[PDB]
C-alpha cells in the first residue's frame, strides 16, 4: 500500500493547476480519498474529501474554488484547484480514510507536494 | 426494496414550524442516502458523531427525520453543545447525539411578499429546553412576579413570536429550511441499513 | 425573580417586534422612494404609523422599569435608549401643539419660494432655484439679494415661532429630568456606568472647544488664502483684513466652499484627477462602478456582501414612467436587508459617492448581530465618517492606477497633491466652524444663556468671531438666521457633523498605521492592507454596544475625540498655506463689515 | 466549527522516560479523536484512533485515553525517532475535520 502525490509547482496568482495522486496494494473502488494542505504555523488543514457515491466535501472557504475527482479504472484520485491566492501556499497530502464503525480516520498518507504563488 | 421516504421529508410542500418541528419516524425500509449527495451543496451538511461518505453501509434502529424552517444565521444553534432560541426554547440536541443536520435555503418556497407569518418560534420561556422535548402549549409567559391572568399585558407576553419571511430578506434571515436525521442505535434489529 | 429578568425578557420581546415592524416601514418607504405612486404613499404612512404607535406603546410600557436597579451595561443602555424615544411625558394638548409647530416647521421651510422685484411671476424656489444662483453665480448684487430675500420672506415667519418652540422644547426636556433640549441632544455622548470611560454630557462642550482651539490655525490659514483670492476675484468687495462676506461662501449659508474653488484653483494651467475621461473610454456602466467598489472594499478583508444587494438595489435610474429620488442612501431595511439608492451616471464623483455608500453598508452590515435598540453607530458621527474614509481612500491616485482607471504614465506630483488636499479642504476645514457656532448658539438658547431679544446680535457675534465671516445687511430681532437652515428648522442636532469629521481623519490616519504607507498622509491608500480592514472592524462590529469613547480608542488609541490627524492629513497643504500667506495679512476683525 | 488546542506546544525528554500530552476542544466531542505523528521530511502517520485504541503495526508504547473535552496521549518509553509533531483529530465533525496545532517532542 502506498499513495504517491503530484502536480507541485509554481504558478502564478489566479491561476489553476492539477494535483494527482497514484494509490497502490488497497482497492480504491472501496476507500474514500482526502486532500489535506498544511502550511508553516497554521499547521495540517482538510482541504477535500470524496467518497465512494460521488460526493464532494470542501470547506466553506474552499467550497466553490477546488473539485475533487477520483478514477476507479485508473485508481487514481485528482484535485483542480483554480483562483489560488496567496494563502494556498502548502504541502499538499492524499489520505486514506477508513472507519472502525462510528469512528473516522485517515490510515495512510502520501509524500505530499509543495504549492506555492508568487 | 421500499425506499425509506426521505422524498417525504425533504420534498414536502409545507414545512412544519420549529416549535413543534415535524418529526417523522422512519423504519423498517431501504435508507436511500444514495441520493442526498447530488443535490449539491444546500447550505450546511454537517454529520456530528458519523461521517458523509459511511452513510450506506451502517444499520440504524430508528431514523428520526426532524424538519422545520428558521433563519439563515441561526442554523448555527442546530449542532450539539449550542446555545441560543432554538436550542434553549425550540430545539435542543444532546452533547452526544449522533445524527446529521441538512440545510438549504428556501427564500423561493418559504417567503411572502407581503411576509409568511405562518413559522413561530418560542422567544420566552421559564427554563431551557431538554434535548428531544417539544412544547406546544401557549401559556402566557410570566416574566415577572405578578400574575398574568392569561392576558398580555406588563410582564406579561405571548411565547411564540413571528419569522414572517419575506423574499428580500438576506441569507442570515432567509427562509432555510432544515432537517434533523437522528440515528438510534439500541438492542434492536435495525432494519434499516440498505445495500 | 429579579428586575433584570424582567427588563431582559422585554427588551427581547421589543427587539423582534421592532425588528420585524422597521423592516416593515423600511420597505414601505423603499417601495414609495424607488417608485413614487399613491398606494405606495399610502402604504408606507400605514407603516410608518403602525412603526410609530408601536414605538410609543413600547416606550410608555418601559417607562415603569427604574434604571438603577439593572446593573448590566448593555441592559441598561438598550433600557435608556428605549424610554429615550418617549416624548409622552407633557399633556397630549401641548403635545399636539408641539407637533403642529414641528410640521409648521417643515412646511414653512419646504415651500419657501421667493419672488425677484418688479415680477411676481418668476419666482424661484431655494432648491435648485436658489441653490443654483447661490452655487454657480458669481455677481455681488444678485447673490446679495437672494441671500437677503431668502432669509427675509422666511426668516420672519419662524422667529416667533421657533421662540415658542424653544420655550416647548425647554418645558419637555425639564419634565425629562433634562437642563434643556441642548443637554437632551448632548445626552447621545453620555457614558455611565463604564469604569475610566465616563462621558458626562457637559464634557463635549469643553472637548469640542478645546478641539476647535487645536483647529484655529489651519482654518485661519484657510481662510486667509481664501479671501486673498477672493479679493483678487473682487478687487472692491472684500477687504484684505475683513471678515468674508455669508453670500460670497460657496452655497447660501456658508456650509461648504467647495464651489470656490474654480475661484481659488491653486493651478489653473492643469486640470485636477479625474477618471470621467477613463470611464467613458472603457464604457463603463453603474454596476461596473460598484463592483470595482466592492472589489476595493474586500482587499481589505471587509466580509462579502449578499447578492440581494445586487438583486434588490437599484443601481441606474428606472427613467421613463417610474420616478424615483436621485439622492444616494445606503438603506439597512433590517433583517439582512441592506441595499443603495442612487441614480449612477458615468462620473468619478458618483464613484466616489458609490464607495461612500457601500462603507455606509460595510458600517449597517458589521453591527447586525447587535441587539436592535443597538444596531447603530456608538455615536452621531461614526457612520458618516466611517462612510467618507472609504471614499478618501478610493480618490487616491493609488487606488486609479490599481485598478486600470487611471493611465500609469501619469507621474503624482506636488501640484496634485496640492489641488487635491485644498478641494478637499474647501469641504472639511471648511464646514467645522460653521457647526461649531450653529451647536454652541443651539446649546446656550437651550441653556437660556441668551435673552431673546439679543438671539441674531449673538448668532452674527460668532460668525464674526468663530468662522470670520460679516453678515452683508445688518439683520435686527425680526430675523431668524439660523432657522433658514434645514437642521435648525427641522430639529436635527447638528454637532454630528463636527465629531464625525474629527472622526474620519482619527481612522484614516489610524488605518494608514496599520497599512505601513510611507509618505504624507493624503496619498495614503487603504487597499491590500487586511490589517487596517481588520482595525477598522474592530471598532465597526461594536455598534451602541460599547460606549463611543471606548469604539474610538479600539482604532485610534485614544479615548477621546482628536483633531491632530487632521492637521497631519492637510499637513503639506498647511505648510503651502503658510507659503502662500507668508505675505498675506492673516486674521479677521469684527468691526469690519461690507456695509461700513 | 470546533477549535482544537494542544499542550505543551514545545517539549523535551530523555530517551527512555514516559511523556504524556494534552490535548483539548473546544466542545465535548466524546472520545471521537485520533493521533499523528509527523516527523520532519515526511508525512504525518496515524498513531491512535477512536482516542483509546491503537492502529495496526505501531508500537505498544504509544497509549491514549481520554473522553469529553480533555484527551492524553501517553508514551511510556521513548525513542531517539519519537522526535517529531504530534497531532490531535476530531472525528466528531464532518466532514470539516480540524488538527491540533501540533506538539513537538524532541530528545535530550
Ligand atoms: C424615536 O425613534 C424613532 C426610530 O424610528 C425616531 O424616528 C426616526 O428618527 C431618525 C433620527 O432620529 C430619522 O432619521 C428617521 O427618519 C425617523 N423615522 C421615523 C419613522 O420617524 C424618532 O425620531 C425617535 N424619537 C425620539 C424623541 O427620540
Ligand atoms: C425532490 O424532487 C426533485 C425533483 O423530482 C428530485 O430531483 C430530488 O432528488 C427530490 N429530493 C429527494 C430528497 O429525493
Ligand atoms: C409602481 O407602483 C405602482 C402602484 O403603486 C405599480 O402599479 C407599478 O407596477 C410600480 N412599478 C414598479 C416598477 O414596480
Ligand atoms: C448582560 O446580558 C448579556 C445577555 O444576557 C450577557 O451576555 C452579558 O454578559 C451581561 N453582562 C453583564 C455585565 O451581566
Ligand atoms: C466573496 O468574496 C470573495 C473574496 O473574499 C470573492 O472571491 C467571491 O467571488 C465573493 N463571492 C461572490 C459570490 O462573488
Ligand atoms: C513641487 O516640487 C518641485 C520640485 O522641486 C518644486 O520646484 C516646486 O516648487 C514644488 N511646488 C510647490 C508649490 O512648492
Ligand atoms: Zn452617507
Amino acid at each position: 500500500v502506498q499513495l504517491v502525490e503530484s502536480g507541485g509547482g509554481l504558478v502564478q496568482p489566479g491561476g489553476s493547476l492539477r494535483l494527482s495522486c497514484a494509490a497502490s496494494g488497497f482497492t480504491f473502488s472501496s476507500y474514500d480519498m482526502h486532500w489535506v494542505r498544511q502550511t508553516t504555523g497554521k499547521g495540517l488543514e482538510w482541504v477535500s474529501t470524496i467518497g465512494t457515491a460521488g460526493d464532494t466535501y470542501y470547506p466553506d472557504s474552499v467550497k466553490g474554488r477546488f473539485t475533487i475527482s477520483r478514477e476507479d479504472a485508473k485508481n487514481s484520485l485528482y484535485l483542480q484547484m483554480n483562483s489560488l491566492r496567496a494563502g494556498d501556499t502548502a504541502v499538499y497530502y492524499c489520505a486514506r480514510g477508513d472507519s472502525s464503525g462510528y469512528y473516522y480516520y485517515f490510515d495512510y498518507w502520501g509524500q505530499g507536494t509543495l504549492l506555492t504563488v508568487s | 426494496t421500499n425506499l425509506c421516504p426521505f422524498d417525504e421529508v425533504f420534498n414536502a410542500t409545507r414545512f412544519a414550524s420549529v416549535y413543534a418541528w415535524n418529526r417523522k419516524r422512519i423504519s423498517n425500509c431501504v435508507a436511500d442516502y444514495s441520493v442526498l449527495y447530488n443535490l449539491a451543496p444546500f447550505f450546511t451538511f454537517k454529520c456530528y458523531g458519523v461521517s458523509p461518505t459511511k452513510l450506506n453501509d451502517l444499520c440504524f434502529t430508528n431514523v428520526y427525520a426532524d424538519s422545520f424552517v428558521i433563519r439563515g444565521d441561526e442554523v448555527r444553534q442546530i449542532a450539539p453543545g449550542q446555545t441560543g432560541n432554538i436550542a434553549d426554547y425550540n430545539y435542543k440536541l444532546p452533547d452526544d447525539f449522533t445524527g446529521c443536520v441538512i440545510a438549504w435555503n428556501s427564500n423561493k418556497l418559504d417567503s411572502k411578499v407581503s411576509g409568511n407569518y405562518n413559522y413561530l418560534y418560542r422567544l420566552f420561556r421559564k427554563s431551557n429546553l431538554k434535548p428531544f422535548e417539544r412544547d406546544i402549549s401557549t401559556e402566557i409567559y410570566q416574566a415577572g412576579n405578578k400574575p398574568c391572568n392569561g392576558v398580555a399585558g406588563f410582564n406579561c407576553y405571548f411565547p411564540l413570536r413571528s419569522y414572517s419571511f419575506r423574499p428580500t430578506y438576506g441569507v442570515g434571515h432567509q427562509p432555510y429550511r432544515v432537517v434533523v436525521l437522528s440515528f438510534e442505535l439500541l438492542h434492536a434489529p435495525a432494519t434499516v441499513c440498505g445495500p | 425573580s429579579t428586575i433584570e429578568e424582567q427588563a431582559k425578557t422585554f427588551l427581547d420581546k421589543f427587539n423582534h417586534e421592532a425588528e420585524d415592524l422597521f423592516y416593515q416601514s423600511s420597505l414601505a418607504s423603499w417601495n414609495y422612494n424607488t417608485n413614487i405612486t399613491e398606494e405606495n404613499v399610502q402604504n408606507m404612512n400605514n407603516a410608518g404609523d403602525k412603526w410609530s404607535a408601536f414605538l410609543k406603546e413600547q416606550s410608555t410600557l418601559a417607562q415603569m422599569y427604574p434604571l438603577q436597579e439593572i446593573q448590566n451595561l448593555t441592559v441598561k443602555l438598550q433600557l435608556q435608549a428605549l424610554q429615550q424615544n418617549g416624548s409622552s411625558v407633557l399633556s397630549e394638548d401641548k403635545s399636539k401643539r408641539l407637533n403642529t409647530i414641528l410640521n409648521t416647521m417643515s412646511t414653512i421651510y419646504s415651500t419657501g419660494k421667493v419672488c425677484n422685484p418688479d415680477n411676481p411671476q418668476e419666482c424661484l424656489l431655494l432648491e435648485p432655484g436658489l441653490n443654483e444662483i447661490m452655487a454657480n453665480s458669481l455677481d455681488y448684487n444678485e447673490r446679495l439679494w437672494a441671500w437677503e430675500s431668502w432669509r427675509s420672506e422666511v426668516g420672519k415667519q419662524l422667529r416667533p415661532l421657533y421662540e415658542e418652540y424653544v420655550v416647548l422644547k425647554n418645558e419637555m426636556a425639564r419634565a425629562n429630568h433634562y437642563e434643556d433640549y441642548g443637554d437632551y441632544w448632548r445626552g447621545d455622548y453620555e457614558v455611565n456606568g463604564v469604569d475610566g470611560y465616563d462621558y458626562s454630557r457637559g464634557q463635549l462642550i469643553e472637548d469640542v472647544e478645546h478641539t476647535f482651539e487645536e483647529i484655529k490655525p489651519l482654518y485661519e490659514h484657510l481662510h486667509a488664502y481664501v479671501r486673498a483670492k477672493l479679493m483678487n476675484a473682487y478687487p472692491s468687495y472684500i477687504s484684505p483684513i475683513g471678515c468674508l462676506p455669508a453670500h460670497l461662501l460657496g452655497d447660501m449659508w456658508g456650509r461648504f466652499w467647495t464651489n470656490l474653488y474654480s475661484l481659488t484653483v491653486p493651478f489653473g494651467q492643469k486640470p485636477n484627477i479625474d477618471v470621467t475621461d477613463a470611464m467613458v473610454d472603457q464604457a463603463w456602466d453603474a454596476q461596473r462602478i460598484f463592483k470595482e467598489a466592492e472589489k476595493f472594499f474586500v482587499s481589505v478583508g471587509l466580509p462579502n456582501m449578499t447578492q440581494g444587494f445586487w438583486e434588490n438595489s437599484m443601481l441606474t435610474d428606472p427613467g421613463n414612467v417610474q420616478k424615483a429620488v436621485c439622492h444616494p442612501t445606503a438603506w439597512d431595511l433590517g433583517k439582512g436587508d441592506f441595499r443603495i439608492l442612487m441614480c449612477t451616471k458615468v462620473t468619478m464623483d458618483d464613484f466616489l459617492t458609490a464607495h461612500h455608500e457601500m462603507g455606509h453598508i460595510q458600517y449597517d452590515m458589521a453591527y447586525a448581530a447587535q441587539p436592535f435598540l443597538l444596531r447603530n453607530g456608538a455615536n452621531e458621527g461614526f457612520h458618516e465618517a466611517v462612510g467618507e474614509i472609504m471614499s478618501l481612500s478610493a480618490a487616491t491616485p493609488k487606488h486609479l492606477k490599481s485598478i486600470g482607471l487611471l493611465s500609469p504614465d501619469f507621474q503624482e506630483d506636488n501640484e496634485t497633491e496640492i489641488n487635491f488636499l485644498l478641494k478637499q479642504a474647501l469641504t472639511i476645514v471648511g464646514t467645522l466652524p460653521f457647526t461649531y457656532m450653529l451647536e454652541k448658539w443651539r446649546w446656550m438658547v437651550f441653556k437660556g444663556e441668551i435673552p431673546k431679544d439679543q438671539w441674531m446680535k449673538k448668532w452674527w457675534e460668532m460668525k464674526r468671531e468663530i468662522v470670520g465671516v460679516v453678515e452683508p445687511v445688518p439683520h435686527d430681532e425680526t430675523y431668524c438666521d439660523p432657522a433658514s437652515l434645514f437642521h435648525v428648522s427641522n430639529d436635527y442636532s447638528f454637532i454630528r457633523y463636527y465629531t464625525r469629521t474629527l472622526y474620519q481623519f482619527q481612522f484614516q490616519e489610524a488605518l494608514c498605521q496599520a497599512a505601513k504607507h510611507e509618505g504624507p498622509l493624503h496619498k495614503c491608500d487603504i487597499s491590500n492592507s487586511t490589517e487596517a480592514g481588520q482595525k477598522l472592524f474592530n471598532m465597526l462590529r461594536l455598534g451602541k454596544s460599547e460606549p463611543w469613547t471606548l469604539a474610538l480608542e479600539n482604532v485610534v488609541g485614544a479615548k477621546n475625540m482628536n483633531v491632530r490627524p487632521l492637521l497631519n492629513y492637510f499637513e503639506p497643504l498647511f505648510t503651502w498655506l503658510k507659503d502662500q500667506n507668508k505675505n498675506s495679512f492673516v486674521g479677521w476683525s469684527t468691526d469690519w463689515s461690507p456695509y461700513a | 466549527d470546533i477549535q482544537m488546542t494542544q499542550s505543551p506546544s514545545s517539549l523535551s525528554a530523555a530517551v527512555g522516560d514516559r511523556v504524556t500530552i494534552t490535548c483539548r476542544a473546544s466542545q465535548s466531542i466524546g472520545s471521537y479523536l485520533n493521533w499523528y505523528q509527523q516527523k520532519p521530511g515526511k508525512a504525518p502517520k496515524l498513531l491512535i484512533y477512536a482516542a483509546s485504541s491503537l492502529q495496526s503495526g505501531v508500537p505498544s508504547r504509544f497509549s491514549g485515553s481520554g473522553s469529553g473535552t480533555d484527551f492524553t496521549l501517553t508514551i511510556s518509553s521513548l525513542q531517539p525517532e519519537d522526535f517529531a509533531i504530534y497531532y490531535c483529530q476530531q472525528s466528531y465533525v464532518s466532514p470539516t475535520y480540524t488538527f491540533g496545532p501540533g506538539t513537538k517532542v524532541d530528545i535530550k
